[PDB]
C-alpha cells in the first residue's frame, strides 16, 4: 500500500543503497542516457526535414485527371487485343485489366477469361507472364 | 516525537 | 457516556481490565465475565467521581456512598478498587485539599534526586502515603526543564511551553487544581523565505503534501519493504527520506527517458515512411514522363501503342493511390509527433526553493523529536503515536513554572544540593550531594530507597557527574547508551509594541541551506506582553549554543526586519537565550528514539535496581533503586504529562514494597 504517486520498488530501493555513490551513479547514468536521446532526436528530425524538402510540390504536376467511361457489357476488337495485352503485362490481376480497358467490369473480365480462354490461348499468355 | 509538529494533518 | 470518558481520561479502556488490574485481581480477572462488569463499572464509576471535582481528597467513605446497588453491595470490592486507583495515582494526585489530615508517625524513609515535575509528583504521592521523603535538587529552583522566564509582566517559558490535548491528559486534572491560563493555539503558520516574502499559497500546501506523502513513504519502506538495517547499522529516518527523494528523482528522470524514447520511435516511422514517399515521387515523375512520351505518339496507332498509354495511364493513378494513402498517414503521425511536444513531463521532481520550503518541514519533524533526522530510528521514532491525546494544543499565559511551584508547597527540597554518589546495598542506601555554591560542603542523607529522576543527558554524561556504588549493571548502562538525548533552544525577544499580526500565534521562516535549516525556523507568539520565541532545531541547536547572546539577537532582528520592514522592528527591552546541551543539570531537552534504540529502553529504564546481599548465602534483598523521567515512561515520552505519570507510577512501586500492597 504505497502512496498515491510515490514509487518505491524492493528492486529500485536495494539499487539505490547497493553502495555509498551508487544513488549518485544511477541518476547520471540516466542524465547521459538522456542526453544521447536528445541528440538523437535533433539528428533525425534534421534528417527528416532533408526529405521534406525533396518532397516540396507533392505530385501535384505528375497528376493525371479522372476519367470515368461508362461500363459497356459489349466488347470491341479493341477492347478484346487491349485485355488480351493487359493479361501479358498484369497476370491474373483482374482489377488492374478492367482500369486498362475503361469500361470493363472486374466480373466481365472474370467472364472473358473464360469464354475467350480457348481462342486467345489465355493458358499460354499467363505462362508467359509466370517466366 | 511527533505531538510537539507544527501544522500537524 | 460519563462512567466511559472517565476511562478515557485515566487513559484506561472502559471495557477490558489492563496488565495492572490482572496483576492486582487476579481472583477477578481470571472469574467470570459479570464480576467483571462490577469490578470495570467500580473503577469506571470512582474515576468520574475524582475527576468530576479534583481540589478535594475523595475517600473510600465518599466512593461508597455514591455507588448504587448491585455495584455498592460488595464493601471489600470497592475497597481494593479504590485502594488500587489511589495507589497507582489514578485518584488523589496533584493538590487536593485533605479530608483526613496526614498521620504525624510517617513509614519508611526516601530521597528523591531532582525537583522536576517527576520528582514533585512522586514526592507528593509518597508523603500522601505516610513516607519521610527529602527532594535533592541541584539547581537554586524547582521545576527542572519546565523554566519560565519573568521580568516585570514579561512572562516566557524557556522549557516545556505546550498542554499536547487534554483529552487523557493527567494534566487536565492538575489544570482544574492549579490556576494555569490554558490559551488554545491557532494552528494557522505562515513561511516566510530567506528574503521575507510569504510562499505563495498554491506552492506552500504543495510542498507540505509532500512533506506528508515523503513521511508516509518511509513508513511504507520501513513496515512493508522492511529497509530497517543498511551495512549491520540500523537505517534512520533522514537515510529512509533521503532514499525516498532520490527514487522520485529517479522516477522523473525515468519518466523523461520512456517520453522522449517515444518521441525518437515516431520520428524514426516519420523518416521510414518519407524515405518511401520520396522514392514513390521519384517513380511517379518518371512514369509521367513515360505516358507523356507513349501519348506523344499521335493516333491513329496500333493497338499496343495504345495499350503502352493506358498501362502506363493505370499505372501512375496506382502509384498516386499509394502516395496520397503515405500523405495521410505522414499528416497523422505529425500530429502525434505535435501532442508529445505540447505535453512533456515533470522537468524536476523539486526546485531548488522548494527543496528549502521542505527542508523548514523537516526542520519542524527535527524541533518536534529535538534532534537531527539522521539520529532517529525510521521504525520506532514514532512509536508513541497510539497514545498521543485529542483536542487543541493549548499554551501557560502564567507560564508552566506555576505547576511545579504548586507542586512543591509542603514538601522537604533542599535546593543547591547536586548528588555526586548514590550508594545502595541489601541493608539501604546513602546518597552524597555537596553545596552548589560552596562544593567542598558534604552532605550524607541515609535513606531505605532512592529514586532517580535525573534526566537521560546527566546519566550519559562521560565521565559521570553522579557515581553509583555499586555500579548500574550492564543492562542499565546500555539502554542510556543506545537511547537518544536530543537538545532544543528558545530565543525570547520582549518588546514595548506589538509589530507582528496577533492574530497569527506562530510564523515560520526558511533558511537559506539544508545546513541550517532549523536556526531560528519558526516564531511564537502566545502571550499577553510583546513578546517573540524563536526556536533553534536541528543541527543549529548544538552548533547556535557557541555563539553570543548578541550576534544570535541579531540574527533574529534580521529575519524580523526582512518580514515587518526595519522602521517596524525595534531593538529588544530583554532578551534571553537558552543553552541546554551545556546546562550541566540537564545535558540536553528531551529524550528521542535513537536508531539502535526502541520502546523497550524506556521500559529498561524504568527497571528499578536490587542490590546483591551484604552476607553471602543471605535472602534476595528488595529493591533499593528507583527511576522516573520523562526517558523512563515509554507512551508519553519527552513530555511533562510523561514525567509526571512516571513519578506517580515509581510513588506506587515504591508503597507498595515498603508499606505493602
Ligand atoms: C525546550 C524544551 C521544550 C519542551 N516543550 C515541552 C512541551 O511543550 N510539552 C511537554 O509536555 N514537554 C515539553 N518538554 C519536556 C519537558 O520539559 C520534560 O519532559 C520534563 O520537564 C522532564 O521532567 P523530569 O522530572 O523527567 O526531568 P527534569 O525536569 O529535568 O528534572 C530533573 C531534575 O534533576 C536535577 N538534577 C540534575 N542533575 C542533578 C544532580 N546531580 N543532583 C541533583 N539534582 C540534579 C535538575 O536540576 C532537575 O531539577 C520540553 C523540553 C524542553 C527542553
Amino acid at each position: 500500500k504505497p502512496p498515491k504517486g510515490m514509487f518505491l520498488s524492493q528492486e529500485d530501493v536495494e539499487a539505490v543503497s547497493a553502495n555509498a555513490t551508487a544513488a549518485t551513479t544511477v541518476l547520471r547514468q540516466l542524465d547521459m542516457e538522456l542526453v544521447s536521446v536528445k541528440r538523437q532526436i535533433q539528428n533525425i528530425k534534421q534528417t527528416n526535414s532533408a526529405l521534406k524538402e525533396k518532397l516540396d510540390g507533392g505530385i501535384e504536376p505528375y497528376r493525371l485527371p479522372e476519367v470515368i467511361q461508362k461500363c459497356n457489357a459489349r466488347w470491341t476488337t479493341e477492347e478484346q487485343l487491349l485485355a488480351v495485352q493487359a493479361i501479358r503485362k498484369y497476370g491474373r490481376d483482374f482489377q488492374a485489366i478492367s482500369d486498362v480497358i475503361g469500361n470493363k467490369s472486374v466480373v466481365q473480365v472474370k467472364n472473358f477469361f473464360v469464354n475467350y480462354r480457348r481462342r486467345f490461348n489465355i493458358d499460354e499468355v499467363l505462362q508467359e507472364w509466370e517466366a | 516525537p511527533r505531538s510537539f509538529l507544527v501544522r500537524r494533518r | 457516556s460519563g462512567v466511559e470518558g472517565a476511562a478515557f481520561q485515566s487513559r484506561l479502556p472502559h471495557d477490558r481490565m489492563t496488565s495492572q488490574e490482572a496483576a492486582c485481581f487476579p481472583d477477578i480477572i481470571s472469574g467470570p465475565q459479570q464480576t467483571q462488569k462490577v469490578f470495570l463499572f467500580i473503577r469506571n464509576r470512582t474515576l468520574q467521581l475524582w475527576l468530576d471535582n479534583p481540589k478535594i481528597q475523595l475517600t473510600f467513605e465518599a466512593t461508597l456512598q455514591q455507588l448504587e446497588a448491585p455495584y455498592n453491595s460488595d464493601t471489600v470490592l470497592v475497597h481494593r478498587v479504590h485502594s488500587y486507583l489511589e495507589r497507582h495515582g489514578l485518584i488523589n494526585f496533584g493538590i487536593y485539599k485533605r479530608i483526613k489530615p496526614l498521620p504525624t508517625k510517617k513509614t519508611g524513609k526516601v530521597i528523591i534526586i531532582g525537583s522536576g515535575v517527576s520528582g514533585l509528583a512522586a514526592a507528593r504521592q509518597l508523603q500522601s502515603f505516610g513516607m519521610d521523603v527529602t527532594l535533592l535538587e541541584a539547581r537554586d529552583r524547582v521545576g527542572g526543564r519546565v523554566a519560565t522566564f519573568r521580568k516585570g509582566n514579561y512572562v516566557a517559558d524557556l522549557g516545556a511551553m505546550v498542554v499536547t490535548g487534554l483529552g487523557g491528559n493527567p494534566m487536565a486534572v492538575v489544570s482544574k487544581q492549579v490556576n494555569m491560563e490554558l490559551a488554545k493555539i491557532k494552528q494557522k503558520c505562515p513561511l516566510y523565505e530567506a528574503n521575507g516574502q510569504a510562499v505563495p499559497k498554491e506552492k506552500d500546501e504543495m510542498v507540505e503534501q509532500e512533506f506528508n506523502r515523503l513521511l508516509e513513504a518511509t513508513s511504507y519502506l520501513s513496515h512493508q519493504l522492511d529497509f530497517n538495517v543498511l551495512n549491520n547499522k540500523p537505517v534512520s529516518l533522514g537515510q529512509a527520506l533521503e532514499v525516498v527523494i532520490q527514487l522520485q528523482e529517479k522516477h522523473v528522470k525515468d519518466e523523461q527517458i520512456e517520453h522522449w524514447k517515444k518521441i525518437v520511435k515516431t520520428q524514426e516511422e516519420l523518416k521510414e515512411l518519407l524515405n518511401k514517399m520520396v522514392n514513390l515521387k521519384e517513380k511517379i515523375k518518371e512514369l509521367h514522363q513515360q505516358y507523356k512520351e507513349a501519348s506523344e505518339v499521335k493516333p491513329p496507332r496500333d493497338i499496343t501503342a495504345e495499350f503502352l498509354v493506358k498501362s502506363k495511364h493505370r499505372d501512375l493513378t496506382a502509384l498516386c493511390k499509394e502516395y496520397d494513402e503515405l500523405a495521410e498517414t505522414q499528416g497523422k503521425l505529425e500530429e502525434k509527433l505535435q501532442e508529445l511536444e505540447a505535453n512533456p513531463p515533470s522537468d524536476v521532481y523539486l526546485s531548488s526553493r522548494d527543496r528549502q520550503i521542505l527542508d523548514w518541514h523537516f526542520a519542524n519533524l527535527e524541533f518536534a523529536n529535538a534532534t537531527p533526522l539522521s539520529t532517529l530510528s525510521l521504525k520506532h521514532w514514532d512509536q508513541d503515536d497510539d497514545f498521543e491525546f485529542t483536542g487543541s494544543h493549548l499554551t501557560v499565559r502564567n507560564g508552566y513554572s506555576c505547576v511545579p511551584v504548586a507542586l512543591a508547597e509542603g514538601l522537604d527540597i533542599k535546593l543547591n544540593t547536586a548528588v555526586r554518589q548514590v550508594r545502595y546495598t541489601a541493608s539501604g542506601c546513602e546518597v552524597i550531594a555537596v553545596n552548589t555554591r560552596s562544593t567542598s560542603q558534604t552532605f550524607i542523607y541515609k535513606c531505605d530507597a532512592v529514586l532517580c529522576t535525573l534526566p537521560l543527558g546527566v546519566l550519559k554524561q562521560q565521565p559521570p557527574a553522579v557515581q553509583f556504588v555499586p555500579p548500574l549493571p550492564e543492562w542499565k548502562t546500555s539502554a542510556v547508551q543506545r537511547m537518544g538525548f536530543g537538545n532544543l533552544n528558545k530565543v525570547v525577544l520582549c518588546f514595548d509594541r506589538v509589530f507582528w499580526d496577533p492574530s497569527v500565534n506562530l510564523f515560520g521562516h526558511v533558511g537559506s541551506t539544508t545546513a541550517s535549516r532549523g536556526e531560528l525556523f519558526l516564531f511564537w507568539n502566545l502571550y499577553k506582553a510583546p513578546i517573540l520565541l524563536a526556536l533553534v532545531a536541528g543541527e543549529a541547536a548544538g552548533i547556535m549554543e557557541n555563539i553570543s547572546d548578541d550576534v544570535i539577537v541579531g540574527r533574529c532582528l534580521a529575519i524580523l526586519k526582512g518580514i515587518f520592514g526595519s522602521s517596524a522592528v525595534p531593538q529588544p527591552k530583554e532578551t534571553v537565550v537558552s543553552r541546554w546541551r551545556a546546562d550541566p543539570w540537564a545535558r540536553g531537552s528531551y529524550s528521542y528514539v535513537a536508531a539502535g534504540s526502541s520502546g523497550n529502553d524506556y521500559d529498561l529504564m524504568a527497571q528499578p535496581i536490587t542490590p546483591g546481599p551484604s552476607i553471602p548465602g543471605a535472602p534476595q534483598p528488595i529493591p533499593r533503586l528507583f527511576f522516573a523521567g520523562e526517558h523512563t515512561i515509554r507512551n508519553y515520552p519527552a513530555t511533562v504529562h510523561g514525567a509526571l505519570l512516571s513519578g506517580l507510577r515509581e510513588a506506587g512501586r515504591i508503597a507498595d514494597q515498603f508499606l505493602g500492597a
